[PDB]
């Protein structure tokens, strides 16, 4: 089974090397493909209380085009400066605001933030919510193995 | 041996994956 | 001051030994199997997260259990039940 | 009208019980494993 | 592809890797030299001794 499932893994790392490297290596690392091998680098932890989310994903200077992910401001330490950026996948901070898409009506999006989700409605902040607020479907196959009693 | 027609998904019903 | 009476059948103790041996091995191996199964599921969740981005409809139909149409809402899926249609139509 | 003769060793029944117990647990657990593998 | 500055690439070649720098060959490399991350889940099943 493992020797079989590797065939899937070799493809998944091409889709998202970040998640694959974080899952296999064991540390939350940033990875990119270097041909037929994957290069990784450790990511710096940041406390959840040092991040602020901006209300609007639209660009006041660019009409028609607007961010697909929320803008955020984070500080590495309490005496550090304010560093701007945009939210990524699975509690990821992006320094470059290069995630641009044409703005479309009926824009309702959920994004992972902290321990829960943040919901934006027509490219504007709507509200925070918890993980349990959204119904969950399980990808796990249950195997209930019990021991022999003495 | 049975077909399905799927209306476009809406934000009314939202499901996620169970965490490890 | 008392005299201890000994039973004439040691077979109960031998049965205890055999049962303990078999039970201990079985519990060890099944425990390892259970732990490995858990790690395998947690490991496959990563592949599921990416296949969800690739093709939301099939992943939603597989996980939910009903043929539904799904579309990503950022970091989560929105699903809607699909109406059956008979093949002869 | 006849007399029942009883064996002097109950160890056959104890062996039966132990084997049955182990068999039941093993058949339950491996059956569960097979179902989980198929799923 | 449009050429990019800082081109460092590994390619599976034979039984090992071949490493190119700036769209030019740099060196061959053994597969065992690059650190390996295991995607397998270990399951150690040992037999009952007679």
């Amino acid at each position: 089974l493992q020797n079989h499932e590797l065939t899937l893994w070799n493809e998944a790392r091409k889709l998202n090397p970040n998640a694959i490297a974080s899952a296999t290596v064991g540390r939350r690392a940033s990875a990119r493909m270097l041909g037929d091998v994957m290069a990784v680098s450790t990511c710096v932890p940041v406390a959840p209380d040092n991040v602020i989310v901006q209300n609007s994903m639209r660009v006041s200077s660019r009409p028609g085009t607007c961010y697909s992910r929320p803008l955020v401001s984070f500080r590495y330490e309490d005496q550090g400066p304010l560093i701007e950026g945009q939210l990524g996948e699975n509690n990821e901070l992006r320094l470059t605001r290069d995630a641009l898409e044409p703005c479309t009506v009926g824009h309702r999006r959920y994004f992972i933030f902290g321990g829960g989700y943040v919901y934006f409605e027509e490219y504007a902040y709507s509200h925070q919510l918890s993980r349990a607020d959204v119904t969950t479907v399980s990808t796990f196959i249950d195997l209930n193995i019990t021991m022999l009693e003495d | 041996a049975q077909f399905y027609v799927c209306p476009p998904p809406t934000g009314a019903t939202v499901v996620q994956f169970e965490q490890p | 001051v008392e005299r201890i009476k000994t039973t004439s059948s040691i077979e109960f103790a031998r049965l205890q030994f055999t049962y303990n041996h078999i039970q201990r091995h079985v519990n060890d191996m099944l425990g390892r199997i259970a732990v490995a199964w858990c790690e395998l599921q947690n490991h496959e969740l990563t592949l599921w997260n990416e296949a969800r981005k690739l093709n939301p409809n099939a992943i939603a139909s597989a996980t939910v259990g009903r043929r539904a149409s799904a579309r990503m809402l950022g970091d989560v899926m929105a699903v809607s039940t699909c109406v059956p249609v008979a093949p002869d139509n």
